[PDB]
C-alpha cells in the first residue's frame, strides 16, 4: 500500500512509529546502499502486525 | 612561604578561567560584533587572496623574473585559468598579460578587503555612522540599501536570526547575481547553459541567483523555526551552522575530486601535467665546495648542470610528478579535513551550549525536536550503543579483511594471495562510482564507514553526555565544566570525560578515517598493509585481482614508496622532521604525567632559584608554569593533529606516483 | 599504629604481584630461582636442538633462527658447533649439540625438581630418608666441615660468603668441564679459549678466598637484611643491570677483536637460511605432483617448491648482526634491570617512610639522601647537567641537518663536521668523527634524562618539596594521581616515574641501537640526495659509509625488512602494539570507563529483548595504574620489537666513504 511504497522509496518515511533512535538506524541503513534500510523498514513494519 | 607558591599553581587551575584562546568566545560577543568580525576576517581573506595572486606572477609585466611556484598559488591556478585570469601559456607574451591581470586582481582585492575591514571594524565598535552624511545607522532597524531596501524588506530589518535567514538568502542571491555579471562583463564568459564550459558557471550563477532570491523572499515572509537557536545563536546556531558547513565542505571536497578528473576540467587540471613547475625549496642546482662566483661560466667547482646558474631551482615535469592530481588531492583533502574538523567543532560547540543549558535547567525547557529527542537518557544509550555496535561490526570486518589480505600477501602461516579478499569488489550496481573497482575501493568504503562511526561515537558522547551520562548518572556525579579533564583516580580513574576531551578523542579517531582518504586519493591500496613489496606475493595483486591501475604501495609500504621523493627534496624533508617533532611532543601532555611535570617544574624552580644564588645573585622569583590537563589536552590535540597533517600534506604534495601500468605477477 | 599501615595499603594481590618478594621467604626464593634456572636449561637445550643442521642419523636439520644464531659463535667457541661446510663435520657438530641438549634436559629436570622441592619447604632426601634444615645445614658434607664449620648462613650479609664460595665452585667446575670435556687446557694465552679456562681457575681461587673473608668478616650494610625481600633484591637488581650493561659493552668491543674473529667474523663466510625469509616464490598454476615443474615453473630451477632461499653473510653482515643482537639485548636488559632495581628500591623506601623507620636508618645509602635539601640539590644538578648536555647535542644534530638540507642558505661547511672527540678519547672509537662525539653526548643526555626519574624515585617516593608545601603525601607507589587538584597531579608515584624513566631511556637506548648499526646519529639526514647529506664522508674525512641519518634510517635498512615476510610481520605487529599504548597512556581512562558502561548496557540490551536472560557480564576497564602499566609495556615492546628489525636485518655500514656528488 502507501506505507509499503514509502518503505521501498524512503524507508525512514514509512517507519515513523517506532522510536527516536530506531529511525536513525533505519536512515543510516538506507544510507548504506539502499537495501539495508528497506529491509529494516519491512522487518519493523511486519513486526507489529505479524 | 609555601603560600606565595600556592597562588602560582592556583593560576592555571582548570576552574572557570580567562583562557586567552577564548577572548573571542561568542558568549561575550553580540550579533553586530559577529558581523564586524566576519567582515574584518573576510577583508583579511581578500588580502591573503591578493597575496596569493601576487605569488602567482611569473613575468612581472613591467619586466623582471617572476615568482617561483608554490602550493598556495598552485592550488588556485587551475581556477584562475578557468576564469581566464591566468594561463597555461608557453610564451612570455601571453604570460605578461596573465601577470598584469593577477596584479590588477590583487590590487582590487587589497582595496575591497581594506573597505571590508574598515566596515567590520566599525561594526565591531558599534559605530555605524556615515562620515559623509554624519547620521548613524541602526543595527536593529535599518533600511537595507534604499529603494531596493523598501520594495523588498519593507523597512523592518530582521530582529531575529530565523528572521535573518531570509534577508541573508537575498544577500546571497545578490552575491550570485554579482558574480554572474562579473563573469559576463569583466571575464567574458557569457552565460550559456552548456555544462561543459565555464559559461555554465555564469548560467548557474544566474539560476542560483533567482533561486536564492525567491527562497529569501519566502523565508522573509515565512521565517522558519528551529526556535532554540534564536536565543543563544552565539553558540547554538553557530555550532549547528558549523557542522552544516563541515558537511558542506566534505561534500565540496567530493565534488572537487569528481569534477577535477572529468574531461570538462582537462584544460585546467589535466593540462597541468604538460607544464614544468619550479617550486620553492625543491632540489636546487648544486655546486662543489670551491665555487668562486664569477658568473657567465663556472671555473672552479663545476655545478650539477652548466645551465641554471648558481643555485637555481631545478625543473620538475608535471607528468612524472603528477601535479594535476597533486593539486586536486591538495584541494580535496584540504576541504575534506576542514569539513571533518568543522563537523567536530560544531558538535563540540553545540555540546558547550547544551551543557550550559543543562546546568541552568534550560535543557528541559527546550521545545524543538532536536533536543526533545535526546532528553531521554535511554534513547541516548540506545543510539550510542547501536552506533558503537555498527562501528565494531564494520571496523572488525574491514580490519580482519585487511589483515587477511596482508597475511595472504606475505604468505604467513603458508597462505597464498589466492586466499586473499581479491574477489571482494563493490557490487556492479556500486561499481559505477569507482574507476577500476577492486578490493581497494570496497575497503575504502568500509574504512570510511568505520572511521566515521568511530568518530561519531565521541560526537554522540558530546551531544548526549555533555552534563551527565548513564555511568555518571549511576554514580553520584555530573559534568559541569565542558573542559574539566577528570575527577581523579576515583572509580579507577575519570580521565577525559568532558566534551572537550571527547572532541579531542573524536579528532584522534577521525585521524585514521581521514588519512585513509590521503591513501586513497594518492592510490595507496589500503586493502592491505604490504602492497607492491617484493616479500612473497604482494606484487601479484595486479594479476590476481586483474587490476587496471597500479597503486603506490600498501598501508605500511606507503611510507617507503613516495617517501623516495619526500627525502629527495630539502623542503619536504624538513617538513617531515618538523611534523614528527611537533607530533611526538604531544606525548608530553597526553601521557598521564601532568603532576610529574608540576613536581619537576617545582624542582627546576628551586634549582634556578638556588643556581641564581650560589653563582649569580639577586632574587630569582620566576617560576616554571606547567600546562594543566585541560591546557595539556588542548595543546596535545593541536600538536598531534598538526604533526600528522603536516606530513599527510607531504604524502599529498610529493607527487602522485600512481601509474596506470599493473606490473606482472612475480611468477 | 601497625594496623594503620596495613589499613592504608593499595591492593597488592594483583595478578602481576603473585610472586612479590613481600609474600615470599628465603626458601621460596631459592626454589623459584632453581626452577627458573631449570627451565632456562630446558630453553638452552631446545636452542641446541634448534642448532642441528644435519641430524646425525642423516637428514636435513633446522633452518637458522635468531635464538640459536645468537649462541652459535659461543657454541663454536667451545667446539660444540663448527663453522664447517662439509656434511661429515656437521654430523659431529649436530651430535655434540644433541648430546649437550639431552644433558641440559637432564640437569634442568634435576634443577626444576630442586626448585619445586625448595618451594614446598620439604627438603628431605628421598633415598636415605633424612631431612635438611634450610636455616642450619652442612653444604656438601666434609666440605661444609672444612669451611663453614658445621654452621650455615643466618642472614644475607652472612650469605654473601657462602654464595661467593658457591660461585667459586661454579667457576672451578666450569674449569674442569672445559679442561676435560672440551679439551682447552688452561693456558695464560689471552688470544684463545684456553684463557677462559685459565681465568676460570683464577676466578675460582679469587672468589673462594673472598668468600672465606666474607664468612669470617661479614660485611655491614644492615638495612638490606631486615626487609631483605625487597631492599637487598633491588640493590642487587640494579647492580646486575649495570653489570649487564658492562657485559654488553665488553661483548661489543671483544666480538670485533681479531681473537674473536674465528667465532664471529667467520659468520660472514656462511650462508644463512633464516626462518620466514623469502622462500622460493611460486607461480599461481603450480601443480608440484611428481614431475616437479609440470606447470608454472617456480622462481628458481633448484630449491624445490618453497625452500627458504640462502642469505649471504657478507652483504648481510651477520657477524655484526649477531654482535649487535647480543650486545643490545644485554644493554637493554641492563638498563631495564637498573630501572626496575631503582623502582623496587623506591617501593621498599616508601614502605619504610610510611612506617617511620626511614630516620632509624644509619647507612649512608639512606642518610646521605635524607635531607630534602640535599635531594633537591642532587636532582637539580642532574636536571641542569641533563639540560645542558641534551641542549648542546640536540642543537648540534639539528644544525648538522640544517647545514645538510641547506636550510636558510646554510652550507655543510658550516656544520659540526669538525667536532670530533679529543685525541685522548679517539682510542675509544674507530674513525672518530662527529658521529662518535654526538653518540657520547647523547648517551650522557639520555642517561641523565632517565636519571631524573630515577632520582625522583629514589628521593620523592613518599614526599617532595612541592608536596611538602602542599598538604599531600604519597602512600601507594602505584597510585596515578590525586585528581584535577592544583591543576593536576598525574603520574607522581614511583611506578609512574619508572614508566617515565623507561620511556626516556628509550631514546638513549635507540641511540645505542643506531650507533651499533652505524646509522650516523650525528644528524637526521645522511646519504639522502637532498642537498649535502651525501657529502659528509668527503668533508668530514670519514673512513666508513654509515647507513643513513636519523630520519633516513627508516628508509634505508628497511628495504631488507620489507623484502622478507617475517620482518614485515614483526614491523606491523610492533607498530600495532606500540600505538595501542595511546589508548591507556592518554588521559582517557574515564572516557574508556564511560564508554565501557555504554558497552555493557548495549550488550545487555541487545541480549535481553532480542536474545533472552540476563547479560550480567560487564566490560572491564584498566584503572589508571593498570592503564599506565599496560601502556608502558605496549610502548616499550612496540618500539623494541622493531629496534630488533634494525639490529636483525643486516649491518649495511660498508667501508666506502661515498665520494661527493660535486
Ligand atoms: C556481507 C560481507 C561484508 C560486506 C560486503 C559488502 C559488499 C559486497 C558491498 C558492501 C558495500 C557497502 N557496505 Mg559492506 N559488507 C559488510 C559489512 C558492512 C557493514 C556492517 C555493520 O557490518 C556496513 C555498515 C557496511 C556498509 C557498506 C557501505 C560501506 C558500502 C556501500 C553501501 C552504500 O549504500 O553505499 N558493510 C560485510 C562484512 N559491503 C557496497 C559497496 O559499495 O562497497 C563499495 C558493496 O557492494
Ligand atoms: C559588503 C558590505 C558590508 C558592509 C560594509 C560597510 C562598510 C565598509 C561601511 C558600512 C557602513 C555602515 N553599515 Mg554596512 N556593511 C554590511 C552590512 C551591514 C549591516 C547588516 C548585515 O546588518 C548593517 C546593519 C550595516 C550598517 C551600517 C551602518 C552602521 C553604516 C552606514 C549604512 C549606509 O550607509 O547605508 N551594514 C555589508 C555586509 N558597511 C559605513 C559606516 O559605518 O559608516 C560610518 C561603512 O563605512
Ligand atoms: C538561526 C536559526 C534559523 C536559521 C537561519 C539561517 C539563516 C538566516 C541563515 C542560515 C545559514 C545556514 N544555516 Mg541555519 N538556521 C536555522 C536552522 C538550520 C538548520 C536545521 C534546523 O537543520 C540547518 C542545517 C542550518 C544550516 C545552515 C547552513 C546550511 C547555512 C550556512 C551556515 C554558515 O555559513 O554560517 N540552519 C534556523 C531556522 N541559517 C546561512 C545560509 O546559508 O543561508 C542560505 C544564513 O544566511
Ligand atoms: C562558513 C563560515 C563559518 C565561520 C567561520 C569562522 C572562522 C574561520 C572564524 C570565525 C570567527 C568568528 N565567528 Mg564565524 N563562522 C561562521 C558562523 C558564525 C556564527 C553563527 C552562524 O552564528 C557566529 C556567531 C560566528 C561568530 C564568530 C566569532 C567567534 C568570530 C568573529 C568575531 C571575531 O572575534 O573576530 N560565526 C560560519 C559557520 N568564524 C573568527 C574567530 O575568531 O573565531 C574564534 C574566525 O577565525
Ligand atoms: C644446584 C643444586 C640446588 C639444589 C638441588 C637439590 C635437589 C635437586 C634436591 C635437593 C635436596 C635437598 N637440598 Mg638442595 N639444592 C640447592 C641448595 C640447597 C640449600 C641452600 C642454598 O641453602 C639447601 C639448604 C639445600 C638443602 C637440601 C635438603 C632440603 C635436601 C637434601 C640434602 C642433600 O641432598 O644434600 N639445598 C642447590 C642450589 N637440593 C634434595 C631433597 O630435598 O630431597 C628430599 C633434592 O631432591
Ligand atoms: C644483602 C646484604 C649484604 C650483601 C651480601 C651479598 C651476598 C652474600 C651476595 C651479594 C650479591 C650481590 N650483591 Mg649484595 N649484599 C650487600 C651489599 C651490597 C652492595 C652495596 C652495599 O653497595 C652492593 C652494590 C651489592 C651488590 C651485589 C652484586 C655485587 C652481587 C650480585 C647480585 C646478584 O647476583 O644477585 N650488595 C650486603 C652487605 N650480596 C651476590 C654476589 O655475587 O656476591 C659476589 C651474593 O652472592
Ligand atoms: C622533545 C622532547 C622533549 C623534551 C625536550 C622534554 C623536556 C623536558 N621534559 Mg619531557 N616528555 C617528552 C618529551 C620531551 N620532554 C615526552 C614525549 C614525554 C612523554 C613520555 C615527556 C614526559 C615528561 C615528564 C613526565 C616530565 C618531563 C619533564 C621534562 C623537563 C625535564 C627538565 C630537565 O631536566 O631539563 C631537560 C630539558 C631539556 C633538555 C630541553 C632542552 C631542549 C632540547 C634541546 C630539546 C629541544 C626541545 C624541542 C625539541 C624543541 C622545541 C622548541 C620550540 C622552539 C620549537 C624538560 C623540560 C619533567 C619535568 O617537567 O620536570 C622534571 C617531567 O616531570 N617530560
Ligand atoms: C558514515 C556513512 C558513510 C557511508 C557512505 C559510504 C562511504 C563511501 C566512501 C567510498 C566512496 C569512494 O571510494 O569514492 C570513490 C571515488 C572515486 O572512486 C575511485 O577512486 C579512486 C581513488 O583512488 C580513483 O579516483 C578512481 O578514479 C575512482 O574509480 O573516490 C573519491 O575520489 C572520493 C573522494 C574522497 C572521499 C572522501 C570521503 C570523506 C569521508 C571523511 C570521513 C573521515 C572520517
Ligand atoms: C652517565 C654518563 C655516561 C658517561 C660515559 C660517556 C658514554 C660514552 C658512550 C659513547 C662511547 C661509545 O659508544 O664507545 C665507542 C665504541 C666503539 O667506538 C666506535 O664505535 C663504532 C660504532 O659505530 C664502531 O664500533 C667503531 O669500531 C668504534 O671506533 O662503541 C661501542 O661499540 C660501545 C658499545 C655501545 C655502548 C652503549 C652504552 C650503553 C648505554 C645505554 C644507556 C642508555 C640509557
Ligand atoms: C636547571 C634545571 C633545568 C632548567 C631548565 C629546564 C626547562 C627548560 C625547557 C625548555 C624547552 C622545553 C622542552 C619542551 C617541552 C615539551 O616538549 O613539553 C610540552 C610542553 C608542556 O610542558 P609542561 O608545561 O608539562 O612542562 C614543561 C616545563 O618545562 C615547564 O612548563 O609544552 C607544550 O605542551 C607545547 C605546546 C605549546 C602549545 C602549542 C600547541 C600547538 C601550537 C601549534 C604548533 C603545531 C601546529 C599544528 C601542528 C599539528
Ligand atoms: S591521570 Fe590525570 S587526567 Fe586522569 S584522572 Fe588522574 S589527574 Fe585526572
Ligand atoms: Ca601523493
Ligand atoms: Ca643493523
Amino acid at each position: 500500500i502507501r506505507r509499503l511504497i514509502l518503505a521501498f522509496i524512503l524507508p525512514p518515511a514509512a517507519v515513523m512509529n517506532k522510536e527516536a533512535g530506531t529511525i536513525m538506524l533505519t536512515g543510516i541503513l538506507t544510507l548504506w546502499g539502499w537495501i539495508p534500510g528497506v529491509v529494516a523498514a519491512l522487518i519493523m513494519i511486519s513486526k507489529e502486525q505479524s | 612561604d609555601a603560600a606565595k607558591m600556592r597562588r602560582f599553581l592556583f593560576q592555571r587551575t582548570e576552574t572557570r578561567s580567562t583562557k586567552w584562546y577564548q577572548i573571542f568566545d561568542t558568549e561575550k560577543l553580540d550579533d553586530e560584533q559577529v558581523v564586524g568580525g566576519h567582515l574584518a576576517l573576510l577583508g583579511v581573506l581578500g588580502f591573503i587572496m591578493g597575496i596569493y595572486y601576487i605569488s602567482g606572477i611569473q613575468v612581472f609585466p613591467w619586466g623582471a623574473p617572476g615568482f617561483h611556484d608554490n602550493w598556495f598559488y598552485l592550488t588556485i591556478k587551475p581556477r584562475m585559468v578557468s576564469l581566464g585570469i591566468d594561463t597555461y601559456s608557453t610564451k612570455t607574451a601571453d604570460l605578461e598579460a596573465a601577470g598584469a591581470r593577477l596584479l590588477g586582481w590583487a590590487a582590487f582585492h587589497f582595496l575591497v578587503g581594506s573597505v571590508l575591514i574598515f566596515g567590520g571594524w566599525r561594526h565591531w565598535t558599534h559605530n555605524l555612522t556615515n562620515p559623509f552624511t554624519g547620521r548613524c545607522g541602526n543595527f536593529r532597524d535599518f533600511r537595507f540599501l534604499g529603494k531596493f531596501g523598501d520594495v523588498v524588506f519593507n523597512g523592518t530589518s530582521a530582529k531575529s536570526y530565523k528572521e535573518a535567514l531570509g534577508p541573508h538568502a537575498v544577500y546571497m542571491s545578490l552575491l550570485f547575481l554579482g558574480w554572474g555579471i562579473v563573469m559576463w562583463a569583466i571575464l567574458g564568459f557569457a552565460p550559456i547553459p552548456d555544462f561543459q564550459t565555464i559559461n555554465s558557471e555564469t548560467f548557474m550563477s544566474f539560476v542560483f541567483a533567482v533561486i536564492f532570491f525567491a527562497l529569501g523572499i519566502y523565508w522573509w515572509n515565512n521565517p522558519p523555526n528551529a526556535a532554540i537557536h534564536l536565543n543563544d545563536d552565539m553558540k547554538a546556531a553557530f555550532s549547528v551552522h558549523l557542522t552544516a558547513i563541515g558537511y558542506i565542505n566534505i561534500a565540496l571536497g567530493c565534488i572537487a575530486f569528481v569534477a577535477f578528473q572529468q574531461p570538462s576540467f582537462a584544460p585546467y587540471y589535466k593540462e597541468l601535467d604538460k607544464l614544468v613547475f619550479y617550486l620553492y625549496g625543491e632540489p636546487f642546482n648544486r655546486v662543489s665546495f670551491n665555487f668562486v662566483e664569477q658568473g657567465g661560466k663556472v671555473i672552479s667547482g663545476a655545478k650539477e648542470f652548466a645551465d641554471f646558474p648558481a643555485y637555481a631551482i631545478l625543473p620538475k615535469s608535471g607528468e612524472a610528478f603528477g601535479m594535476a592530481r597533486v593539486v586536486t588531492n591538495l584541494i580535496v583533502f584540504n576541504h575534506i579535513i576542514c569539513g571533518v574538523l568543522y563537523v567536530f567543532a560544531g558538535v563540540y560547540h553545540g555540546g558547550q551550549y547544551l551543557l550550559k543549558i543543562q546546568l541552568n535547567g534550560m535543557y528541559n525547557q527546550i521545545k524543538s525536536i532536536w533536543i526533545t529527542k535526546g532528553r531521554d537518557q535511554e534513547v541516548q544509550v540506545k543510539i550510542l550503543g547501536t552506533v558503537m555496535a555498527l562501528c565494531f561490526a564494520t571496523m572488525l570486518s574491514v580490519y580482519a579483511v585487511i589483515v587477511w589480505n596482508t597475511i595472504c600477501e606475505l604468505n604467513i602461516f603458508g597462505t597464498n594471495i589466492t586466499m586473499s579478499f581479491y574477489w571482494l569488489k563493490p557490487l556492479p550496481i556500486f561499481q559505477w562510482m569507482f574507476a577500476d573497482p577492486s578490493i581497494n575501493d570496497w575497503v575504502m568504503a568500509h574504512v570510511i564507514t568505520a572511521g566515521s562511526l568511530f568518530s561519531l561515537i565521541a560526537l554522540v558522547r558530546i551531544a548526549f553526555f555533555a552534563h551527565t551520562s548513564p555511568l555518571w548518572d549511576d554514580l553520584g556525579l555530573k559534568k559541569n565544566s565542558y573542559s574539566f579533564p577528570c575527577l581523579g583516580p576515583v572509580y579507577g580513574g575519570t580521565c577525559g570525560v568532558s566534551i572537550q576531551d571527547q572532541l579531542w578523542f573524536a579528532m584522534l579517531w577521525g585521524i585514521k578515517g581521514l588519512s585513509a582518504v590521503c591513501w586513497y586519493i594518492d592510490g595507496a591500496w589500503i586493502a592491505s598493509m604490504m602492497y607492491g613489496v617484493p616479500a612473497a606475493d604482494a606484487k601479484a595483486w595486479d594479476s590476481i585481482a586483474h587490476l587496471h591501475h597500479h597503486y603506490t604501495s600498501g598501508i605500511f609500504y606507503y611510507f617507503w614508496t613516495e617517501t623516495v621523493t619526500i627525502f629527495s627534496s630539502s623542503h619536504l624533508s624538513t617538513i617531515l622532521m618538523i611534523g614528527h617533532l611537533v607530533w611526538f611532543i604531544s606525548f608530553a601532555v597526553w601521557f598521564e604525567d601532568r603532576g610529574s611535570r608540576l613536581e619537576g617544574a617545582d624542582i627546576q624552580t628551586r634549582t634556578i632559584r638556588w643556581l641564581g644564588k650560589k653563582f649569580l645573585n639577586r632574587d630569582v622569583n620566576f617560576r616554571f608554569p606547567v600546562l594543566t590537563i585541560s591546557d595539556s589536552k588542548l595543546a596535545g590535540t593541536f600538536l598531534y593533529f598538526g604533526g600528522t597533517f603536516m606530513l599527510v600534506f607531504l604524502f599529498l604534495a610529493n607527487g602522485f606516483y600512481q601509474t596506470n601500468s599493473p606490473l606482472p605477477p612475480p611468477v
